[PDB]
């Protein structure tokens, strides 16, 4: 899980 | 002769990294501040932090990027991270001193502030050795940012999954590439100057290992840990 960074990627 | 395609891809690579990397730095005094055992950890974690956001939106750019899935598109980001770090890094390193030098002293960085945030010269003197031996290269920027959306989308990275689609996604960048080279610019510069490149393809392999390595043992330590940001945590681990 990269909640963030797949936030940042759209 | 650069193609159409292959003009388009170099425009797209330089406006995106023209959209990330503001060379004035002026968002640094946004990070905790410098201060010269860990006591540059705070200040580079956050510069750090700032630089995987830059490193993803530069991504996101790349020709052919959000075709891969929302997954691949994530294992490619989290190993590469560094590695573009390191690579972007060269625009500010200098060889007048060793030096990252982001507009004035109090962000300057050499290898005393670098030791200071928590590595050793394991890391850092090949990382020296590195930012010496690219900034030899004296790259076109058309280069350096083709270099760096190579690095992101490598088909190689552990736990890829649809590495076909990452292979062509490359190619198309890497013939770029090789092209610009042969068409634009002059030997003696060019000079094998793909070849060369690519070997600081794998010296970053190395550079990443070895960070991860001291990355571990760095972070391991709760109270280290505590001075990161969510966002490094997240991308290093
Ligand atoms: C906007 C940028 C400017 O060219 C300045 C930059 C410099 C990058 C550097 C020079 C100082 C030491 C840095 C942060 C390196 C160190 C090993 C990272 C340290 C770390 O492991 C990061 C979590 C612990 C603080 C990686 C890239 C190096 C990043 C680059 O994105």
């Amino acid at each position: 899980n990269h909640p963030m960074l797949m936030n940042l990627l759209k | 002769k650069l193609s159409e395609e292959q003009q388009h891809i170099i425009a797209i690579l330089l406006d995106a990294h023209h959209k990330t990397y503001d060379p004035t730095y002026a968002d640094f005094r946004d990070f905790r501040p410098p201060v010269r055992p860990l006591s540059m950890l705070p200040h580079l974690a956050d510069l750090v932090s700032y630089s995987i956001q830059k490193v993803i939106g530069f991504a996101k750019m790349i020709p052919g990027f959000r075709d891969l899935t929302s997954d691949d598109q994530i294992v490619l980001l989290k190993s590469s991270a560094i590695e573009v770090i390191m690579l972007r890094s060269n625009q500010s390193f200098t060889m007048d001193d060793m030096s990252w030098d982001c507009g004035s002293q109090d962000y300057k960085y050499d290898v005393t502030d670098v030791s200071k945030a928590g590595h050793t010269l394991e890391l850092i003197e090949p990382l020296i050795k590195f930012q010496v031996g690219l900034k030899k290269l004296n790259l076109h920027e058309e280069e350096h940012v083709l270099l760096m959306a190579i690095c992101i989308v490598s088909p190689d990275r552990p736990g890829v999954q649809d590495a076909k689609l990452v292979e062509a996604i490359q190619d198309r960048l890497s013939n770029t590439l090789q092209t610009y080279i042969r068409c634009r610019h002059p030997p003696p510069g060019s000079h094998q100057l793909y070849a060369k490149m690519i070997q600081k393809l794998a010296d970053l392999r190395s550079l990443n290992e070895e960070h991860s390595k001291q990355y571990r043992s760095l972070s391991f330590q709760p109270e280290n840990s505590m001075k990161l940001t969510p966002l490094v945590l997240e991308v290093f681990g």
